[PDB]
């Protein structure tokens, strides 16, 4: 929805990954966007995908 | 006259797992969670917890 909040919207989609995805919020010691996604999975390789 | 500089200071600089941050010194805490550390070179490392 377009008033929601990140905040609200982080524990949704735990539920919409089933946590099978895993994502955190993390910073580039970016100020005024400090905030960066990353998305990560497990194989040896890039293949995790 | 800027020979007369010997060293000049700067920071030490770091990923939270893969996104970078430069911080004055070798050690960390800004984790939260409870987690601290310490640098001691430029390198990349795996660590875990049981």
């Amino acid at each position: 929805d377009k008033n929601t909040t990140y905040r609200d919207l982080a524990d949704k989609i735990n539920e919409a990954s089933g946590g099978e995805i895993v994502a955190k919020i993390v910073n580039t010691g970016e100020k005024g966007t400090p905030y960066r996604l990353t998305l990560t999975s497990k194989e040896t390789g890039e293949d995790s995908a | 006259d800027a020979s007369l500089h010997i060293q000049t200071a700067q920071n030490a600089e770091f990923t939270l797992d893969g996104i970078k941050m430069f911080r004055s010194s070798n050690t960390v805490t800004d984790l939260g969670v409870g987690m601290t550390l310490t640098l001691n070179k430029t390198g990349e490392i795996n660590f875990d917890v049981q």
